[PDB]
């Protein structure tokens, strides 16, 4: 079982402001992660798969980089829209599992 | 349009057991795999199974030995049967597709709405 | 005479390996997993 974590577990910041998301993995997990965004009552939607790659019709004020055990999610500038929970995924192996969350 | 309905939730007692199922549509279903996530009220994702195409291997995580996930690839559906369920069961249970480059292959990611389990 | 540490070998793991399975994970043994 790899465990995982995020910091901060919540973060205060305003429209046009640069946002960054740690997720560290107990385990290396070399570029099997991906990032998920959920707003309240609804289902998880992935934003970026293999650590940095982007998922059709995600806009390019998102990214994201990172390889072994220290990755790293970035909002270029928050948006109005941008206000959610985000989650990091491991599928390096079974068992599956997903970070805290953060809280933007 | 690709649609996973989940259905067969509602309140059920300790030690009581409870059947899920969930009709997959608008894809090749069999040939996925297909995993099983909850999320109770406060807390973030919790993953629980997942099931090969061929309804062959199954992998289970906090409930292994009171749950069991099958499939019939006849009928499109994905099934999750719980047994002994507990009062820390309660969540809402989604049927997913996750994008997996190292085991099921799967390229692209589908959800659920997802159905609520309460066990009290 | 100082030590020769450049070799390693795993010490911790979640399960057994299969035949000729290789793992060069550092996964946090529930502890750095090679000694």
């Amino acid at each position: 079982v790899i465990w995982m974590t995020q910091s901060p577990s919540s973060l205060s910041a305003s429209v046009g402001d640069r946002v960054t998301i740690t997720c560290q993995a107990s385990q290396d997990i070399r570029f099997y992660l991906n990032w998920y965004q959920q707003k309240p009552g609804k289902a998880p939607k992935l934003l970026i798969s293999d650590a940095s790659n982007m998922e059709t019709g995600v806009p390019s004020r998102f990214s994201g980089s990172g390889s072994g055990t220290d990755f790293t999610f970035t909002i270029s500038s928050l948006q109005p829209e941008d206000i959610a929970t985000y989650y990091c995924q491991q599928y390096d192996n079974l068992p599956f599992t997903f970070g805290p969350g953060t809280k933007v | 349009e690709v649609q996973l309905v989940e259905s067969g939730g509602g309140v059920v007692q300790p030690g009581g057991s409870l059947r899920l199922s969930c009709a997959a549509s608008g894809f090749t279903f069999n040939s996925y795999g297909m995993h099983w996530v909850r999320q109770a009220p406060g807390k973030g994702l919790e993953w629980v199974a997942f099931i090969r195409y061929d309804g062959g291997n199954k992998y289970y995580a906090s409930v292994k030995g009171r749950f069991t996930i099958s499939r019939d690839n006849s009928k499109n559906t994905l099934y999750l049967q719980m047994k002994s369920l507990r009062a820390e069961d309660t969540a809402v249970y989604y049927c997913a597709n996750l994008k997996d480059s190292r085991y099921s292959g799967s390229y692209y990611d589908y959800w659920g709405q997802g159905t609520l389990v309460t066990v009290s | 005479v100082s030590g020769n540490y450049n070799y390693l070998y795993r010490l911790f793991r979640k399960s057994n390996l299969k035949p000729f399975e290789r793992d060069i994970s550092t996964e946090i043994y529930q502890y750095f997993p090679l000694r």
